[PDB]
RNA sequence: GCUUGACUGCGAGCGUGACGGCGCGAGCAGGUGCGAAAGCAGGUCAUAGUGAUCCGGUGGUUCUGAAUGGAAGGGCCAUC
RNA sequence: UAGCGGCGAGCGAACGGGGAGCAGCCCAGAGCCUGAAUCAGUGUGUGUGUUAGUGGAAGCGUCUGGAAAGGCGCGCGAUACAGGGUGACAGCCCCGUACACAAAAAUGCACAUGCUGUGAGCUCGAUGAGUAGGGCGGGACACGUGGUAUCCUGUCUGAAUAUGGGGGGACCAUCCUCCAAGGCUAAAUACUCCUGACUGACCGAUAGUGAACCAGUACCGUGAGGGAAAGGCGAAAAGAACCCCGGCGAGGGGAGUGAAAAAGAACCUGAAACCGUGUACGUACAAGCAGUGGGAGCACGCUUAGGCGUGUGACUGCGUACCUUUUGUAUAAUGGGUCAGCGACUUAUAUUCUGUAGCAAGGUUAACCGAAUAGGGGAGCCGAAGGGAAACCGAGUCUUAACU
């Protein structure tokens, strides 16, 4: 049968042009006011997935 | 030329592997799998992402963004795309006929992709900046 | 596609248990037995085509050490004084020499006795 | 590219890419295999250890006995046993490439048409559906092991050609790449050419 | 003494981590404090003072809005 | 995919598109004209099938052999060279096969034509209430109560009824669309205890059914239930008259049959473990994985008369099996009494990478149609554009009021 995405993955992975996948950062839902303004601005765009990551990442997502 | 003198490309045809079959084929006794453990196991193995207890990768990283149901109704139209329809005139039904675009499909865009080279009428579509002169200067034009 | 092992299986068992011929009890006769002793047969003729060359030198070496002390001097004397006269002539040859040629040793003594003069 | 006929005294005119390209031995031999799968019926099964008659019972103790635990009288270990992999029917057919398909025939006409086993003639026809006929027609024509392609495939040609095992008739739709090399000569009629070459053009 | 730089957007480059991450950072834009001025200031001599994700709460933002206009719900930003 | 989901494991649509197949009607009611229609039932024609059957071509000589169908030579049939049998392998010996025919009787079917009931059509009405909806509890929907539409209802309630009502995924308005609470309906779809025919890169007696055989038997169990082993003389029984030893035995030796009896029924072939008889050599002062390297002697062959070969192996150097598991095993750790047979990385569908082949900014079709491995079918799918959560913009885009 059809492999089944692992649909907790496809809310957190978008597969970007030269095919790497690009996530939101951790550490950005609470606990906010503790944290430096600088340290959250960095967390607020979106990163590329690590090169021993994407193993993982890719075992999740065979339809990306 | 005789069902006897025929075959196969060098390269086209490798033997599969089998397993547990001695030790001069280098697979004999462990097949491969090692000494003990899970993955030596039949049936062994964890499932995709399990990283050994450990949250994983796409539990400890946040859920972001909705999807757009406008997007799976709207399709691109490349400038090589627009000689392919039926009478150099592009609209959305016309598209559709030349199975450029999905049935479904109700909002299209034309981009800078390929050449026109040919004169063209784009109607209802939107069209790129680029697209734009693109078709103006191969002679066309654009009804909004 | 079902294959029958029967006739190949029959070849391999008797490959080994031909090669198991005149040895004792099981070891000429049983499969499982054999196979062991034909396996150790050749890891030992293996180890004993080096070991041979040594055990022949050894047996040379004895004898030239018993013709030499016969003329008078030592092997390990005999040798150097052969080395000195620079005679090439292999133990193997000395060895046949002492036994087949007492004459022609007692002249190989000479020689050495005189490059050591 | 002039291909000359038999019966009549001509030389007839068909493609170079049809009838005069180079032999590609690893695309005919991918289309051959295929259409050999093709043939394959693959009926078959054995019994898995779920599939053999016989009860459930474990047929000794676990521990105790001295023996080798056991669960199943049906374990591909015993005799009388399920098959360990047992086979189920199986579809051997493959896919051929619509374009691999018609490359292949190229490839084997042209290989016909250059080892001359093509022979052209502009009619092939027995006047009644008689063997010795045909048998007399392919003596004189010096032919035995031949396939015989004609535009209309005729009833008294066809019947004609039933026991004779060394002599095949197809019409030109009819045509495969596995008996175009089988047969020692292809007989074909300036009619059959025209719908060959439509075919693959 | 005067003050709110314990600023907002960014960030060359680098350190440290298997990864998630964590850290250092000149400089650029906007707006600000102190100083006559050069300047200094994106918390505190530095190194501890912490908790992923999910689920939900609150404020902002017509980004989305299942016939259409709205709305609900969702997203995004801030925060619990 | 959209979604659902301790947003975990997992579960998983629809819209819309391509196909197969297509078929629509009746009651909730009178009247008008009439019973015409179409379905059934029960009769008889009419073909056509089924359940027995009939005919069905063409070969001889010679060689080997127990036997010819084989070899060799020369013929003949073929709309028949499917297949099976016959003393070895047969188009022409036999049974068939292609092809052409056949039914007293029963019976299926398709027509046509009688007959019983069913009653067409047309104006004019009518239009399913403890129901829809609701509250509570559950269940079903991909949808776990969620913002949750929709369906079902155990419980308590309860409309409007065409100027009316349902739905369009909370809800409202607008618009669109449909008409619940009555019912019938072929085809495309599912399956095979059973019957016929045909097929297999399916098995070939530890396989294939548990069962090739008097097997669901023997046997086991109070019972439910469990559940074997076990095929082959020969072409033909020609299955061994008769004689001899023996207990009027068993068993054997002759004779005879046969191509063969070491094919003799304990029967094709007849492996291995295991057990014997015979011969050569060794072995009764000698210590251990039993071999290996060296090696005398003896016996028997042999083509220089030479050594050479074969068997044996006194004496001597070296030398603690195999598997497994381990840091590490002669290990006194594991496993194996031996032999023979069987016994473990497969299959399907998805997906990625490599190789190889085709075509190439394109590539490829699925179901299905097709007698078609052809051909048709491009519905789709992947690719030629990305960025952004998204609207959206687009060789850019996002970020930010704006980027060095
Ligand atoms: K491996
Ligand atoms: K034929
Ligand atoms: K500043
Ligand atoms: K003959
Ligand atoms: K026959
Ligand atoms: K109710
Ligand atoms: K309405
Ligand atoms: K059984
Ligand atoms: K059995
Ligand atoms: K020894
Ligand atoms: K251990
Ligand atoms: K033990
Ligand atoms: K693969
Ligand atoms: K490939
Ligand atoms: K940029
Ligand atoms: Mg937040
Ligand atoms: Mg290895
Ligand atoms: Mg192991
Ligand atoms: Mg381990
Ligand atoms: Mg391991
Ligand atoms: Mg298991
Ligand atoms: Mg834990
Ligand atoms: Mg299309
Ligand atoms: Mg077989
Ligand atoms: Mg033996
Ligand atoms: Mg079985
Ligand atoms: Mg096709
Ligand atoms: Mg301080
Ligand atoms: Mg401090
Ligand atoms: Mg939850
Ligand atoms: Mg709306
Ligand atoms: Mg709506
Ligand atoms: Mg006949
Ligand atoms: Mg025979
Ligand atoms: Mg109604
Ligand atoms: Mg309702
Ligand atoms: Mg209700
Ligand atoms: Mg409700
Ligand atoms: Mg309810
Ligand atoms: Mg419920
Ligand atoms: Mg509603
Ligand atoms: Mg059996
Ligand atoms: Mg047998
Ligand atoms: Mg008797
Ligand atoms: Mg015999
Ligand atoms: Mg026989
Ligand atoms: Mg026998
Ligand atoms: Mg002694
Ligand atoms: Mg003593
Ligand atoms: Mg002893
Ligand atoms: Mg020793
Ligand atoms: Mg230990
Ligand atoms: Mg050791
Ligand atoms: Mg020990
Ligand atoms: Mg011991
Ligand atoms: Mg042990
Ligand atoms: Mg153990
Ligand atoms: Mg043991
Ligand atoms: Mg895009």
């Amino acid at each position: 049968p059809k492999i089944k995405t692992v649909r907790g993955a496809a809310k957190r992975f978008k597969k970007t042009g030269k095919g790497g996948f690009k996530h939101k950062h951790a550490n950005l839902r609470h606990i906010l006011t503790k944290k430096a303004t600088k340290r959250k601005r960095h967390l607020r765009p979106k990163a590329m997935v690590s090169k021993g990551d994407l193993g993982l990442v890719i075992a999740c997502l065979p339809y990306a | 030329m005789r069902l006897n003198t025929l075959s196969p490309a060098e390269g086209s045809k490798k033997a599969g592997k089998r397993l547990g079959r001695g030790i001069g084929s280098g697979l004999g006794k462990t097949g491969g799998r090692g000494h003990k453990g899970q993955k030596s196991r039949s049936g062994g193995g964890v499932r995709r992402g399990f990283e050994g207890g450990q949250m994983p990768l796409y539990r400890r990283l946040p859920k972001f963004g909705f999807t757009s149901r406008k997007a799976a109704i709207t399709a691109e139209i490349r400038l090589s795309d627009l000689a392919k329809v039926e009478g150099g005139v592009v609209d959305l039904n016309t598209l559709k006929a030349a199975n450029i675009i999905g049935i479904q499909i109700e909002f299209a865009k034309v981009i800078l992709a390929g050449e026109v080279t040919t004169p063209v009428t784009v109607r209802g579509l939107r069209v790129t900046k680029g697209a734009r002169a693109a078709i103006e200067a191969a002679g066309g034009k654009i009804e909004e | 596609a079902r294959v029958k092992r029967g006739v190949i299986a029959r070849a391999r068992h008797k490959k080994i248990l031909k090669q198991a011929k005149g040895y004792y009890g099981a070891r000429s006769r049983v499969y499982r037995v054999a196979f062991q002793a034909v396996i150790k047969a050749g890891q030992y003729a293996y180890r004993d085509r080096r070991q041979r060359k040594r055990q022949f030198r050894q047996l040379w070496i004895a004898r030239i050490n018993a013709a030499a002390r016969q003329n008078g001097i030592s092997y390990s004397k005999f040798i150097n004084g052969l080395k000195k006269a620079s005679v090439e002539i292999d133990r193997k040859i000395l060895a046949d020499i002492a036994v087949f040629d007492k004459v022609a040793f007692t002249a190989l003594v000479e020689k050495a006795k005189a490059a050591l003069a | 590219m002039e291909l000359v006929l038999k019966d009549a005294q001509s030389a007839l005119t068909v493609s170079e890419t049809t009838f005069g390209r180079d032999f590609n031995e690893a695309l005919v031999h991918q289309v051959v295999v295929a259409y050999a799968a093709g043939a394959r019926q693959g009926t078959r099964a054995q019994k898995t250890r779920a599939e053999v008659t016989g009860s459930g019972k474990k047929p000794w103790r676990q521990k105790g006995t001295g023996r080798a635990r056991s669960g199943s009288i049906k374990s591909p270990i015993w005799r009388s046993g399920g098959v360990t992999f047992a086979a189920r029917p199986q579809d051997h057919s493959q896919k051929v490439n619509k374009k691999m398909y018609r490359g292949a025939l190229k490839s084997i006409l042209s290989e016909l048409v250059r080892q001359d086993r093509l022979i052209v003639v502009e009619k092939f026809s027995v006047e009644a559906p008689k063997t010795k006929l045909l048998a007399q027609k392919l003596k004189d024509m010096a032919l035995e092991d031949v396939l015989i392609i004609t535009g209309e495939l005729d009833e008294n040609l066809f019947l004609a050609a039933r026991n004779l095992h060394k002599v095949d008739v197809r019409d030109a739709t009819g045509i495969d790449p596995v008996s175009l090399i089988a047969f020692d000569k292809v007989v074909m009629t300036a009619d059959a050419v025209k719908q060959v070459e439509e075919m693959l053009a």
